């Protein structure tokens, strides 16, 4: 479902050794963690200037011609519920994403929240564990459609 | 001696700091390609038990 | 199973033009010979350092950090004769290593020789040339455990 | 018929996002456009130095080892008409190269034309839409054998 919408649009980053951290592209416009080092695998737009938004922890570019079939459109519209993602189901319950306790680790960090139309809603930067059902740090969109973040607690980056 | 002869004693002073030099670069390079051709026989073998 | 172990153990090495030669990972440290030359793939595993031993035509360095289930345990133990091989099957008649001629050649300088257990035995480098029973110039482990390098006469190393 | 004949010898060359032409192994000659720019791709066939030409818009040189492949004979014998090509059919009425509206797009600026035993006749460059059916300026042999182009009037590379 959200693994079939997310494949040849979700870039995974290796550090040369192996993956640290996947890129997403929305909107036309790559977009990288900053604590995400290394390059990109697709060399297309691995050699695009990446602006620094470190507010955000966000590099973030124009893709050159990627319009169509790299658009992973996105909507601020999220209404409460379940959400669809690259390991399990997320949810929305008191304006928060909460992933299952286990699932989630380091070099993972740069995964789109699909919604069930396949929309992201959300960007994952990192995490932190409320117990059971840990709530990870992600960026998202308000109502009025601004970037904003959501880092709850003590989430350590990965 | 500078004061009697400065030419002699510089040149030959100079060829003392140069000896001294090139000795001990010298026995270094030995003594560092001596350990790395008794270290490559048993740097390439883990198992191995060095006596 | 000698097919199925050689996999994704024996790594290519190519002058940008094809492949040249076998870079082999065993005993937690890669190895290559000298008189190859070109780029290892596997660009995790091309980018650590390699110090040469001249002594033995081979370049060997730390792997990373993949330890468990890429060591590749070597063996001092040898029995005589029938050996399975990359190409087919090596004896180890008298002390020497011997093919059917028309095996092995250019390219192919690196490839492991395996037990019937699986442990990696012998890495050659080159080759002599008897009239049936081709012999090969390979770093072996002694009897003590101490890498050796056996040569016979007329060894082209290709 | 053509598209499977002419596959693996026609290599596309990359406007380092998609591909805006394409490059011929013709008598061991890399012969490719000078209009269409880019990066050609593979590498036994990218190192080469090529040499301009800049009156018949093509550059040529030589491939190293692949002789065994390059193989596509030209031949200037050519009965008026009814020849294959990678798209579809192309007749050479009245002494010139012809193809129905629409096809021919960026992309297709130096693919060959076979002839109906596997024979390069034909390099495309360019075309014009005008008179009764619309025409292709293309290099091509005359009757003697030399090098010889054939250009419409306004015939813009397509």
């Amino acid at each position: 479902m959200c693994m079939k919408l997310e494949s040849d649009k979700t870039f995974p980053i290796m550090l040369n050794g192996q993956v640290n951290g996947y890129a997403c592209v929305v909107g036309g416009r790559l977009m990288k963690p900053l604590h995400v080092e290394g390059k990109i695998d697709n060399e297309q737009l691995a050699a695009v200037k990446l602006k620094k938004a470190s507010m955000y922890d966000l590099e973030y570019g124009d893709v050159p011609q990627n319009m169509k079939s790299d658009t992973l459109q996105y909507t601020s519209d999220k209404p409460p519920g379940f959400y669809n993602w690259h390991h399990g189901a997320v949810q929305y319950e008191n304006g928060r994403f909460t992933v299952p306790r286990g699932v989630g680790g380091k070099g993972d960090s740069g995964r789109p929240i699909l919604d069930n139309r396949g929309r992201v809603v959300a960007i994952v930067l990192g995490g932190a564990n409320e117990g059971t059902r840990t709530a990870l740090s992600v960026v998202t969109w308000n109502q009025k459609g601004v970037t904003i973040k959501d880092t709850p607690e003590g989430s350590e980056p990965w | 001696y500078y004061h009697r002869h400065p030419v002699y004693t510089v040149i030959v002073l100079c060829g003392v700091a140069l000896a001294i030099l090139v000795g001990t670069a010298s026995s270094a390079a030995c003594i560092a390609k001596a350990r790395r051709d008794c270290l490559t026989p048993y740097a390439l073998a883990p198992n191995a038990t060095v006596p």
